[PDB]
RNA sequence: GUGAAGAGGGAAACAACCCAGACCGCCAGCUAAGGUCCCAAAGUCAUGGUUAAGUGGGAAACGAUGUGGGAAGGCCCAGAC
RNA sequence: CGAUGUCGGCUCAUCACAUCCUGGGGCUGAAGUAGGUCCCAAGGGUAUGGCUGUUCGCCAUUUAAAGUGGUACGCGAGCUG
RNA sequence: UGCUGAAAGCAUCUAAGCACGAAACUUGCCCCGAGAUGAGUUCUCCCUGACCCUUUAAGGGUCCUGAAGGAACGUUGAAGA
């Protein structure tokens, strides 16, 4: 594929 | 005209009457005899061909002793040619001495660069260097980007990359000429040339007003 | 036509010599000269000279008509020869001419010196006038036209190298 | 029976000299390329080489039609950076003229590799003679 | 000089002329009427 | 209508356009579209015209003594432009 | 959509020309100094700072000038985040 | 921007012909460069023994010979991964 991003 | 053969011995002042420091790049000029001359007729071109050292005759092979059998021997360190125009000079080992630069007043001088070996940008091409600091990861003296996406898709020629610096030709051009001493085969002209102490010089006169 | 279809007297002491294409005039004065035609057919005999188009060239007439006009002022030219006259305006126009070459102060920080070319020869009047005679019609104008160069008549005093049969704007300034 | 094919062990070739100088190029070419690629014998064989060495003359002197000769536009490109060069067919026929002809018929010449070889038989000397003479070169028109 | 795409005479004296493959607009009186892109 | 579920030739390359519907073999022949100077199979074909622009081989209003053809008209050796 | 890292900066660039400076011109309501505008010109050159994440913009102070655009709004298997 | 100049009795830088004309173009300056397979030129140096076989030809082989030079090794360099 995260969910890290753009978005 | 035709220029000659020399030898970087290399850098020191001299001072003047009024007080001035000329920085001289001292040029030993052993004189230059010509092995060969060479002519539109055994084709091409009008100039002429030197040596000037001396080498050991153990060092001498057959084809190159054999060339300077044509002409007054005594082997010298190389060759060199020199283009001609409208100057004649006949082969007889006929011998250049440094008299030739006694009315010269400019001389360009030609060397081989030190050399670096590799450099890399920011010392090659004086890439700036990137933050030293400021999170940077391990890009500090790297070349950063070196081309743009998809559409040129590829890196163009002649990129200013990391390689090989220097031990290469360069010359220097103008350079006034501050003395001339036969029976010395001295030549200082103002100022540092190109290539390490003790290594091969040219020196012609300039071509540049 | 017309110009073409006229034809042109040769003038008692002229030589003419036709070659193929090449006409070549010498009179009284001037160094013969000698052109080049194409499409053109020239046709001598008689005291005279007549130009006509040549089978094929649609190009023919126009040509023929310069032809006929060219070779008139050869003629023209070798016998009574051309004229030329030009004259300075503007505080330190000077003009001098040493053999064939004119020398002009015009206002510049350095002199000129034009050299005449080679049919062509010069005479001052005064400082300030330029005649210059000569046979070839197209450089005695060429000549002229790079004398009034070195200062085109500017139009708010008049100032420079003018012709005589100029005509010369002139505008009122207004400052500012 | 297979029909029959030329064989590169054993072709005939013979040389000719060719006079470029009022001839319009290309025109000229045509007949160039064709006899370089043997299509006026048994050329019946796309896969050799069956034409003549043909050596031209006067390629300076070649002519051209139309304003061709100021505006023909001739360019290259030097692999680099933004090398764009061109030349116009004047300068060209200026500077090493019989470049001019031989493009010309390279062009006309079949892509590759036999292509290449071919136009190795075509002589274009700038000038009026041809150092030759031992080839024996017959003359020929068109 | 003035250029445009509509060129045409203005003065009595503006005379029109096919130079090269460019026509333009020659005026003896009035400089202010040269044309050009024709 | 075609492609989808259709190969083949043409349109430089281009499912859908043009011509045309491949049961298998043939180193026979005639054609379709499209072509016939060279790459490249076939006209450097015949006759009569036009264009000078590489127009052909990208584009409008509009501009202009480019140039070919046609019908009619005005002024002219009482001398026209 | 069985994954084409998206803003700005940094480093490095590269083309176009609708040219900011430098070069060559026509016209000017061009006296001169200096401008305006159109034409030709892409060879080279084309600012450091304050504020803000900014690009930008405003401001300070320079400069011959501080050009407009394309390049996945160039540049995450180069950095920053 | 011109000169000369008809087509078009004139005018016209242009259709023939001639002259000017810019950091753009081709050169001049510096560097690379004959894999430039279109592989170029010039000077110099070196090798002048015997003999056999077959399908007998840019044919294969035996003894002698081993050059000019090169490379290797060593001591090494303001040359260098
Ligand atoms: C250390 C070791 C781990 O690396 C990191 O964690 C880096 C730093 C992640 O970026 C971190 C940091 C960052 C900024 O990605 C760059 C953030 O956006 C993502 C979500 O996580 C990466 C790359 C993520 O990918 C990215 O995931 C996005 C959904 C799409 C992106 N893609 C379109 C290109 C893709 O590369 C992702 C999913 O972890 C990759 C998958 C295969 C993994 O799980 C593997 C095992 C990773 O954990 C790893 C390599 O072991």
């Amino acid at each position: 594929i995260f969910s890290i991003f753009v978005i | 005209m035709i220029g000659l053969v020399g030898k970087k011995v290399g850098m020191t002042r001299i001072f003047t009457e009024d007080g001035v420091s000329i920085p001289v790049t001292v040029i030993e000029v052993e004189a230059n005899r010509v092995t060969q001359v060479k002519d539109l007729a055994n084709d091409g071109y009008r100039a002429i061909q030197v040596t000037t050292g001396a080498k050991k005759a153990n060092r001498v092979t057959k084809p190159e002793a054999g060339h300077f059998a044509k002409a007054g021997v005594e082997a010298g360190r190389g060759l060199w040619e020199f283009r001609l125009a409208e100057g004649e000079e006949f082969t007889v080992g006929q011998s250049i001495s440094v008299e030739l630069f006694a009315d010269v007043k400019k001389v360009d001088v030609t060397g081989t660069s030190k050399g670096k070996g590799f450099a890399g940008t920011v010392k090659r091409w004086n890439f700036r260097t990137q933050d030293a600091t400021h999170g940077n990861s391990l890009s500090h003296r790297v070349p950063g980007s070196i081309g743009q996406n998809q559409t040129p898709g590829k890196v163009f020629k002649g990129k200013k990359m990391a390689g090989q610096m220097g031990n290469e030709r360069v010359t220097v051009q103008s350079l006034d000429v501050v003395r001339v001493d036969a029976e010395r085969n001295l030549l200082l002209v103002k100022g540092a040339v190109p290539g390490a102490t003790g290594s091969d010089l040219i020196v012609k006169p300039a071509v540049k007003a | 036509s017309r110009v073409a279809k006229a034809p042109v007297v040769v003038p008692a002491g002229v030589d003419v010599k036709i070659n193929g294409q090449v006409i070549t005039i010498k009179g009284k004065n001037g160094e013969l000269t000698r052109t080049l035609n194409d499409a053109v057919e020239v046709k001598h005999a008689d005291n005279t000279l007549t130009f006509g188009p040549r089978d094929g060239y649609a190009d023919g007439w126009a040509q023929a008509g310069t032809a006929r006009a060219l070779l008139n002022s050869m003629v023209i030219g070798v016998t009574e020869g051309f004229t030329k006259k030009l004259q300075l305006v503007g505080v330190g126009y000077r003009a001098a001419v040493k053999g064939n070459v004119i020398n002009l102060s015009l206002g510049f920080s350095h002199p000129v010196d034009h050299q005449l070319p080679a049919g062509i020869t010069a005479e001052c009047p005064t400082q300030t006038e330029i005649v210059l005679k000569g046979a070839d019609k197209q450089v005695i104008g060429q000549v002229a036209a790079d004398l009034r160069a070195y200062r085109r008549p500017e139009p708010y005093k008049g100032k420079g190298v003018r012709y005589a049969d100029e005509v010369v704007r002139t505008k009122e300034a207004k400052k500012k | 029976m297979k029909t029959f094919t030329a064989k590169p062990e054993t072709v005939k070739r013979d040389w000719y000299v060719v006079d470029a100088t009022g001839k319009t190029l290309g025109r000229l070419a045509t007949e160039l390329a064709r006899r370089l690629r043997g299509k006026h014998k048994a050329e019946y064989t796309p896969h050799v080489d069956t034409g003549d060495y043909i050596i031209v003359l006067n390629a300076d002197k070649v002519a051209v039609t139309g304003n061709k000769r100021t505006d023909k536009v001739y360019y290259h490109h030097t692999g680099h950076i933004g090398g764009i060069k061109q030349a116009t067919f004047e300068e060209m026929i200026a500077r090493r003229p019989e470049r001019v002809i031989e493009i010309a018929v390279k062009g006309m010449l079949p892509k590759g590799p036999l292509g290449r070889a071919m136009f190795r038989k075509l002589k274009v000397y700038a000038g009026n003679e041809h150092n030759h003479a031992a080839q024996q070169p017959q003359v020929l028109d068109i | 000089m003035k250029v445009r795409a509509s060129v045409k005479k203005l003065c009595r004296n503006c005379k029109i002329v096919k130079r090269d493959g460019v026509i333009r607009v020659i005026c003896s009186a009035e400089p202010k009427h040269k044309q050009r892109q024709g």
